[PDB]
């Protein structure tokens, strides 16, 4: 408890100092990068000691050290839940955050704000970490929000950019519209239960829970970036690209599967949460892999790829498996912060070349970047035994095996499919061929920074899906007994996606002109919502704000019905007063009648 | 920017150092005081209800 | 220790003897004595040390007594001096009764982490006790507003048991 | 709380026999010394508030306000002299009498034990206000500003004057002890619907209500930065205590009461969050702004509950440091641009860094980032109006991705993209500048870490 | 039109005074006011102020009643009393109406 | 006292004199004096008045 305890707050505590020592001017701004990726490093290596003591006997412990604030009968302490999830996402987190920073001190090298890209990195993580280990529902929400802070930071870090800072703002405002239901739900809780606390939260169960956990889903909506409130995910790559592998790995996106795991005690007892959940991840996997399938940037569809994926996590909550949907997250850290590692590395020796349509003939001339991408590939589409392997096909099979919405399974199987096509497309068009890039060719992957960050993150999306796997503690009754068509059903489809994707990519070499199909269109222009509701929606509002709140409203009937019209009334009686001829006989006359009214009319005399 | 950044650096420091060592001396030889059953006929002074000597010392001089 | 065990129970603890069923070395138990050498031995001397010095200087603090003056009920209406008392001691009284809702609600919180997947049934008595005590808590002080006071609060407890009151009538 | 009241009169004498050159030096730094010792009032008790004599008493309530306008005090006197450099020397002295003055007003405000002399010097300050206003406001509307904010506030303080003085010939007192243990319901007629609505128009007007707010994006902007400084951070916050205070003999008759100004303040501050995306200058986004935020203050109280009394507490100190500081950033730019016009002077981040720092940190603090004593007051008076009807949480959701929006949009606006070509005076930010800056930020960011200071009687 | 001064020209206060700290004119005073602003502002109020709060004895009694409350629960289940009751004051202390 | 610095005076003089005034407020609400029901109690042998 000692060791355990102690150990599992220096993590913490090791990651902050970086940021003391920075914001406390007692550091040698020589090699600040390094420093800070040292730190992630030793971090690491103190996160698993709690790890193994949690793996040898599944120790487990609340710290409750301070106490901040006590609201009437509402303790608020700062508190860390040191379990399941906590001890397992720890450890890989900082583990792929030891992969990016190295990464990024070759990639940003030449930026002249680096130390303070590798601060924003570390606060992102630091974020995340609060995120993670919160006990309580406000301790959580200070994360919540710490992320999306750090993420408008980063995705908007070339502020000389219209683009990124329009692209910046669109993740704050839909992760505020996620944000509604997070503040619904605590609401909720406190009302309904007297508590934040997650312990309390679970020992009393509620019964009619529709309420908060219909909030907890729009939140985890907007923070993993869900049908609805999904464009600003593609968006994020404005960022440099070391943002995009982070941010997509670990922090931000992960964080609503996240939110909608640690409330599984909750959502496993109340049915309707589950159809919705695993609706909205059905229709989110599906139509982002469509999306997938006909863009040419190289970030793009591998943001694609991540709002795929993480729409099979939330189908994995809606048929209440919140153990495999957390694996998922853990195996899919590894191998999605390497697609994006090897993606920055290509656009780097291309001169900043993000399109696919002008790469070619790089898998002689770049060979570690194209061994990572093609492990990276295989582990995403789910090969036997790479770390993908180890939570996307248990997921599959317990979806048909499941008692489950028809549609729902049927989309999740085709987007297995889809998977399988925009993967090869990246392959296909960016390695093999003739190389289609300018004559000045610079390619060079030889740093031993590129080399040695990718390489860990390589040994991790073969390994790391067998060692957890064969680590954690069964906490479910996995289901092994089902027909041969239900238990190869993702290995098939994925097989039939490369063949169907092969064909269609060697038809593009024909000297045949086809025009462009509606579908086609459909696909490239991301179902043309972010071309509607992004030109709409604004617009309404914004033309509401300045016609009618500010200038119908508070420049005209507010000022007209109150302070306008009264002035108006006292300056015509001023000139009835005063507009006299100044003539004796005229004000004489005026006494007389006010002396007979007063008498005949008001009786002042009686 | 620097210069200011060094003056807030400085001026903070100024009594900061002071007051963290002040502080440490006072935990470490002082120390806080130890709850206790009100003796018999006894009247405390309002200023031992606190068991930090620095709160102690508040409510004494000042409240 | 240092809390009174009877207001913060803990169930004795079992901790299972190691058994080991393999040859190899537990990294756990090698861990485990690192950190006592190189953490808690210098630790606890740095203690040991303050400690020292706490005991040349030993100077107490105490607990303050609050006398029962007479409640709300007791005083004349629109006398303020008598009002005056019986307010503040409502006020210290409400408090009071705040926390211990608290002691309540962390002796329930400590259960279920303690009690791990077991708790939906090792915990039934502290869920029992937390349900009463929120009940009463509700019943002297819910829905009196902002500007709540002893006054009101005896206003909702005479309307409390008129209702019962009446319901017994029914029987 | 003479301790406080006579050292803030001796700031006159103090001004008037410095030396030319020292009036700011000296002014500066002993009215830091007497905020210093405003936190010897934060000696507050459970049960009982500091009842120093028959004037003047503390609570929870008054101390954080007090605290808050006497640590104004020498972040005006910073801010302003600048641009009073070439002032003539008795009219600069003049100024610094004026805010003197208007603290010691204030501080005798919150702290007033007898209701009619709490109007008496709620009313006390116009004076001061109204002349730093009109005298050393910049622009031709800067007279007719004065106006609204004279007529709009004495149109509901008479109103409040003869309820007051009724109160007293029924009741028999004013002092606010005493109406603890003498109130008595008020039941429902005209006559009390009339009542209830004269003792509560002049504090709503103060706040601003929506409906009631014109006045205030008209002083607020006309107004030199100190007096900026003082309306936003304190003189709101008059409205907003003196509600706090005076709903203790209103009920229950505030339970239907409410409904008119509780729909005005929940689409109010939808209505005026919006207006901030649209609007052209810079200090009437941000006098808009406070509008929003006061919007949740007149919520809470009128509801009622324990917890929106403490989130209101907490939201009208954490928006007095927020609200002046972004007014001294919007100043500082003022002062090197001469002109309120946002879009003018863009991409600032690049020509001014550190200053970029505040303007993210004020915006952060502006929308409420957790843990924040802004997002603390935000969320415990969400956490109040659910219960009170859970569709709120619709309107108080939407505001606060609106408020997001724009406060990111005046960071995004004037820090980021690229920097006019043509303005070429953008010198680097002055000691003062920054100092002035982090004496607000700092403090706010400290609270976090003992918010308990700041949520009022109710705690 | 009329006999008028024409608008004076912007001032810089860095072309005197390179080191100016943007308080006065004069490079001595200039000193003497920040020196203030940062002594009495940073080192005083809110070092000093900071440390007084951290410190402050008991704010509004919650330790003293965390005390008192375990205090009432000892006694209460040991003497097998209920922890807490419905009723704030004893009903033989009051007469109902009718 | 120095003909520089005498106006340094004027506001910790008004602190100590409004400080002073305070206390001597004080003195003119002892009705209740060791007379309340909460806290009346018997005088230390030694003590003159429970609080000045
Ligand atoms: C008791 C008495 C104590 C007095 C108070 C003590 C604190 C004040 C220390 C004063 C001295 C500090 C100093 O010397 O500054 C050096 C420090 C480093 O010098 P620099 O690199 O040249 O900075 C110049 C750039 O402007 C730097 O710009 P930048 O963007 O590179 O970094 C500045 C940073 C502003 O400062 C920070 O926020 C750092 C991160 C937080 C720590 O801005 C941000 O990072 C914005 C995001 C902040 C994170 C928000 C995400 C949510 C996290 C919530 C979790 C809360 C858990 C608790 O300068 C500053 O950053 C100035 C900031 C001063 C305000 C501190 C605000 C703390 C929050
Ligand atoms: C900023 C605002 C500052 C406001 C003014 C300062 C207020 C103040 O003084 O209170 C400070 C407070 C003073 O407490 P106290 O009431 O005076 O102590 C009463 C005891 O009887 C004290 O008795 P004691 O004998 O136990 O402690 C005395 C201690 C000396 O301790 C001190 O006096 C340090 C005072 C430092 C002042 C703060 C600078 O003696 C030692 O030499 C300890 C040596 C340990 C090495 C072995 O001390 C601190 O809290 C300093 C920090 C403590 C270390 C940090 C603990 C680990 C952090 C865990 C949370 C992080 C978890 C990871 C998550 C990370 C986020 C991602
Ligand atoms: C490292 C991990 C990353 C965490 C982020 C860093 C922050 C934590 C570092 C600090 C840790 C130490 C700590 O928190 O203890 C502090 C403690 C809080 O923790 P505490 O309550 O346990 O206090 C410790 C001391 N004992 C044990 C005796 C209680 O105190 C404070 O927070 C100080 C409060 C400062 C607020 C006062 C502001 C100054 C007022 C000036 C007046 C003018 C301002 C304007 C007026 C506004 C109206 C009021
Ligand atoms: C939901 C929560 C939201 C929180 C939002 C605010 C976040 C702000 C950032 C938090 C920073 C970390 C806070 C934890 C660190 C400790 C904080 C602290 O001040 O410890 C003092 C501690 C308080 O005692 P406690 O009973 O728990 O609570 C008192 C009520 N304030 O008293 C003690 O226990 C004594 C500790 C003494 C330790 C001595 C060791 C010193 C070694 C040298 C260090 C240098
Ligand atoms: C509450 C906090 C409790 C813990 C307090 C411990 C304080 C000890 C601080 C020691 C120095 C920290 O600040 C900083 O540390 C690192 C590592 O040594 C140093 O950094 C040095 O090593 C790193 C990597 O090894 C290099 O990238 C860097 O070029 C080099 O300067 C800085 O020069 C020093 O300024
Ligand atoms: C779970 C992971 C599963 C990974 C599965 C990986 C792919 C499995 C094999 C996919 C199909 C193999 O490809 C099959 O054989 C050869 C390639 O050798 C192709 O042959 C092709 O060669 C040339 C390329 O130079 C094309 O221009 C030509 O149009 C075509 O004839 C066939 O068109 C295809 O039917
Ligand atoms: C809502 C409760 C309280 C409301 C009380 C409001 C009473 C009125 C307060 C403001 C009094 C100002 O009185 C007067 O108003 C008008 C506009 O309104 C101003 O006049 C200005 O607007 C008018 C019409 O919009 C123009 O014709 C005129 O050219 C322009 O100068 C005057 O400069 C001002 O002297
Ligand atoms: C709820 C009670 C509210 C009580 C509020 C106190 C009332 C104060 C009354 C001030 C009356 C004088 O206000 C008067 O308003 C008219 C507005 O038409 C202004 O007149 C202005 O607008 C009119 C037409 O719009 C023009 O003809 C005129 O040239 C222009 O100056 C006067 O310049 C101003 O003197
Ligand atoms: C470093 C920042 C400082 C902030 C400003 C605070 C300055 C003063 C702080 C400490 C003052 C001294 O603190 C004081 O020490 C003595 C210990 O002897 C305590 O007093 C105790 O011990 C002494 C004997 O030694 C006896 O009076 C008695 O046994 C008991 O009262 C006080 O209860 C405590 O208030
Ligand atoms: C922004 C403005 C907000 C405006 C808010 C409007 C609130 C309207 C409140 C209406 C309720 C007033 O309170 C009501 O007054 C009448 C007085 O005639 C009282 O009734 C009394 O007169 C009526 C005659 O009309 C009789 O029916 C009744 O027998 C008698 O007792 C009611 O017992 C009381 O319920
Ligand atoms: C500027 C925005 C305008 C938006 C429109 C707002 C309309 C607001 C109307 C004010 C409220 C009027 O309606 C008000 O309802 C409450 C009940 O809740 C009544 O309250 C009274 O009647 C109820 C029963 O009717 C009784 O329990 C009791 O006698 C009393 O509470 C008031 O007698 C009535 O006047
Ligand atoms: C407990 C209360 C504490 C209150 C503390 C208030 C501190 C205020 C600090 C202001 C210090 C100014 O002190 C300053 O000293 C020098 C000599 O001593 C004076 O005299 C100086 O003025 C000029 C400036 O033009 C100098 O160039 C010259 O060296 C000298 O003649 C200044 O006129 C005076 O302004």
């Amino acid at each position: 408890m000692n060791m355990f305890s102690s150990l599992s707050l220096v993590t913490l505590l090791l990651l902050t100092m970086p940021i003391m020592m920075m914001s406390f001017n007692t550091y040698k701004p020589s090699n600040y990068p390094l420093y800070v990726k040292t730190a992630i490093s030793y971090a690491f290596i103190t996160s698993m000691i709690p790890t193994m003591m949690f793996i040898h006997s599944g120790q487990e412990l609340i710290i409750s050290n301070w106490h901040w604030l006590t609201i009437q009968t509402l303790k608020l302490s700062l508190s860390f839940k040191m379990d399941y999830f906590s001890m397992m996402f720890i450890p890989v987190a900082l583990f792929v955050t030891w992969s990016i920073m190295e990464f990024s001190m070759w990639y940003m090298y030449s930026d002249p704000n680096i130390n303070k890209f590798f601060k924003y990195l570390l606060l992102f993580l630091i974020t995340m970490l609060i995120l993670v280990t919160a006990n309580n529902l406000f301790q959580l929400f200070i994360g919540w929000e710490g992320v999306g802070i750090m993420s408008f930071l980063l995705i908007g870090w070339w502020y000389g950019r219209a683009d990124a800072n329009t692209a910046a703002l669109q993740a704050i405002l839909y992760n505020r519209i996620g944000d509604i239901g997070f503040i619904l739900a605590m609401a909720w809780f406190l009302t309904n239960l007297n508590t934040w606390d997650l312990q309390q939260i679970f020992m009393l169960n509620p019964s009619d829970s529709n309420m908060p956990l219909i909030g907890l889903a729009l939140a985890a909506t907007g923070k993993s970036a869900q049908f609805g409130l999904h464009p600003w995910l593609p968006s994020a790559m404005e960022g440099p690209t070391p943002v995009s592998a982070l941010l997509h790995s670990s922090t931000m996106v992960v964080a609503g599967i996240f939110l909608l795991i640690r409330f599984y005690p909750l959502t496993e007892n109340n049915k309707y949460i589950q159809s919705i959940t695993l609706c909205l991840g059905a229709i989110t996997t599906l139509f982002t892999a469509m999306c997938a399938l006909t863009q040419n940037d190289i970030k793009k569809i591998i943001a694609f790829s991540t709002s795929s994926q993480l729409g099979l996590m939330m189908v994995t909550i809606g048929i209440n498996q919140p153990y495999l949907a957390f694996l998922h997250i853990c195996t899919h850290a590894f191998f999605k912060a390497m697609l994006f590692m090897c993606s920055g590395s290509i656009i780097h020796s291309l001169n900043d070349e993000q399109d696919i349509r002008k790469m070619g003939g790089l898998f002689k001339a770049m060979p570690f970047t194209t061994t990572a991408l093609i492990v990276g590939s295989l582990a995403l589409t789910g090969m036997p035994f790479l770390t993908g392997f180890y939570s996307k096909d248990l997921i599959i099979e317990a979806a048909n095996t499941s008692y489950t919405n028809a549609w729902a399974l049927l989309m999740t199987l085709i987007a297995t499919s889809f998977t399988a096509i925009y993967s090869t497309r990246i392959i296909f068009f960016a390695l093999l061929g003739q190389p289609r890039f300018p004559t000045l060719v610079n390619i060079n992957e030889n740093n031993p920074l590129l080399i040695n960050s990718i390489k860990r993150l390589l040994i991790g999306s073969l390994f790391a899906g067998y060692i957890i796997s064969n680590n954690i503690p069964p906490t479910t009754i996995p289901q092994m007994t089902m027909p041969y068509y239900l238990k190869t059903t993702a290995l098939i489809v994925t097989i039939l996606g490369f063949i169907l994707a092969l064909e269609i990519s060697n038809m593009t070499k024909n000297l045949k002109y086809h025009y462009p199909s509606n579908a086609f269109k459909f696909s490239t222009l991301l179902g043309y919502f972010p071309t509607i509701m992004h030109r709409l929606a604004p617009y309404m509002n914004l033309s509401m704000s300045q016609k009618s709140a500010s200038s119908l409203l508070d420049l005209i009937w507010l000022e007209a019905i109150l302070p306008k019209t009264i002035s108006l009334a006292q300056m015509k009686a001023s000139t009835l007063v005063t507009n006299q001829k100044g003539l004796i006989k005229l004000y004489f006359l005026s006494f007389l009648i006010t002396i007979l009214i007063s008498m005949i009319l008001f009786n002042f005399h009686e | 920017d620097k210069r200011f950044l060094k003056l807030l650096r400085f001026y903070i420091l100024l009594t900061g150092i002071p007051v963290a060592i002040g502080i440490t001396l006072i935990n470490v030889f002082i120390g806080e005081a130890e709850l206790a059953e009100i003796p018999e006929g006894y009247v405390p002074e309002h200023w031992e209800y606190f068991k930090h000597p620095i709160s102690r010392w508040i409510a004494r001089t000042f409240f | 220790d240092s809390w009174d065990k009877d207001v913060y129970p803990e169930p004795p603890r079992r901790t299972p003897a190691p058994s080991p069923q393999t040859s190899l070395p537990n990294p756990i138990t090698y861990l485990t004595k690192a950190f006592d050498l190189l953490v808690d031995r210098p630790v606890t001397l740095v203690r040991e040390f303050i400690e020292r010095q706490h005991a040349k200087n030993k100077y107490y603090y105490y607990h303050r007594e609050f006398r029962r003056v007479p409640d709300i009920t007791e005083c004349q209406e629109k006398d303020v001096l008598c009002m005056f008392e019986a307010e503040m001691q409502w006020r210290r009284d409400y408090k009071v009764d705040q926390e211990i809702v608290n002691i309540i609600q962390e002796r329930l919180k400590a259960c279920q982490q303690r009690e791990g997947e077991s708790h939906r049934q090792n915990c039934a008595k502290e869920l029992e006790q937390f349900t009463q005590v929120v009940k009463a808590y509700q019943d002297r002080y819910h829905d009196l507003g902002a500007h709540y006071s002893a006054r009101k609060c005896l206003a909702k407890q005479k309307q409390r048991m008129l209702a019962e009151r009446k319901a017994a009538k029914e029987a | 709380m003479l301790k406080y009241i006579i050292p803030t009169i001796m700031l006159m004498p103090l001004t008037w026999l410095s030396k030319n050159n020292m009036i700011w030096v000296n002014s500066t730094a002993h009215s830091l010394l007497i905020s210093f010792t405003s936190l010897l009032l934060m000696n507050q008790f459970g049960d009982n508030s500091l009842n120093f004599s028959l004037l003047f008493f503390s609570d929870s309530l008054s101390t954080p306000l007090l605290i808050l306008t006497m640590w104004l005090l020498p972040l005006m006197l910073m801010a302003s002299q600048h641009h009073l450099s070439k002032e003539n020397l008795t009219r600069k002295k003049l100024f610094i009498t004026m805010l003197i003055s208007l603290q010691l007003f204030l501080i005798m405000t919150f702290t007033a034990m007898e209701l009619i002399l709490f109007y008496i010097l709620f009313e006390a300050t116009l004076v001061p206000t109204l002349i730093i206003i009109t005298r050393w406001g910049n622009q031709t509307e800067r007279l007719n500003a004065g106006l609204y904010f004279l007529f709009y506030t004495l149109a509901g303080s008479l109103p409040l004057l003869v309820a007051l003085i009724y109160i007293q010939n029924t009741v028999g007192s004013l002092n606010f002890l005493m109406l603890q243990y003498w109130v008595q319901p008020v039941h429902n007629s005209w006559s009390n619907v009339f009542m209830w609505l004269a003792c509560m128009m002049a504090f709503m007007v103060k706040m601003p209500l929506y409906g009631l707010h014109l006045w205030l994006p008209k002083a607020h902007v006309e107004a030199p930065i100190a007096g900026s400084m003082v309306l936003a951070a304190v003189l709101l916050k008059l409205g907003g205590y003196g509600m706090l205070r005076i709903t203790l003999i209103l009920n229950p008759m505030t339970d239907f009461m409410a409904y008119p100004f509780i729909m005005l303040s929940l689409w109010g501050m939808i209505m005026t969050s919006s207006i901030c995306l649209r609007q052209t200058d810079l200090k009437s986004l941000i006098a808009y702004s406070s509008v929003s935020h006061m919007a949740l203050v007149i919520v809470a109280i009128l509801i009622q509950t324990p917890w929106s009394y403490m989130g209101a507490t907490a939201l009208m100190i954490a928006h007095g440091l927020t609200s002046s500081m972004l007014f001294c950033l919007a100043n500082s730019n003022y002062e090197r641009i001469h002109s309120r016009t946002m879009i003018l002077a863009r991409g600032l981040q690049t020509l001014l860094p550190l200053m970029a720092t505040w303007w993210l940190l004020a915006s952060l603090t502006n929308l409420a980032l957790p843990p924040t004593i802004n997002l603390i007051g935000e969320l415990f008076v969400v956490m109040s109006t659910f219960s009170w009807s859970n569709i709120t949480i619709i309107l108080m959701g939407v505001n606060m991705v609106i408020t997001a929006l724009y406060s990111l949009y005046m960071l995004i606006m004037t820090q980021r993209g690229k920097y006019t070509y043509h303005i070429n005076n953008i010198s680097p930010s002055f000691t003062r500048e920054n100092a002035l800056m982090s004496l607000h930020i700092l403090p706010l960011l400290l609270l976090t870490l003992n918010p308990k200071i700041i949520l009022g009687p109710l705690y | 039109r009329w006999q008028e001064d024409p608008e004076p020209e912007d001032e810089n206060l860095y072309e005197k005074n390179p080191d100016s700290h943007g308080y006065d004119k004069d490079p001595a005073v200039d000193i003497w006011n920040m020196r203030v602003v940062f002594f009495f502002g940073f080192s005083i109020v809110l070092v000093l102020g900071s440390t007084f709060v951290a410190y402050l004895p008991d704010y509004r009694m919650q330790e003293w009643a965390r005390r008192e409350a375990e205090r009432l629960v000892k006694y209460r289940e040991a003497h097998g009393l209920p922890i807490m009751e419905s009723n704030c004051f004893d009903p033989s202390k009051i007469q109902l109406p009718e | 006292v120095v003909r520089d610095h005498w106006v340094h005076v004027l506001v910790p003089m008004g602190f100590v004199f409004g400080y002073y005034l305070d206390r001597k407020n004080d003195e003119k609400l002892t009705a209740f004096r060791n007379k309340s029901l909460l806290y009346k109690r018997e005088l230390k042998p030694n003590e003159e008045v429970t609080w000045k």
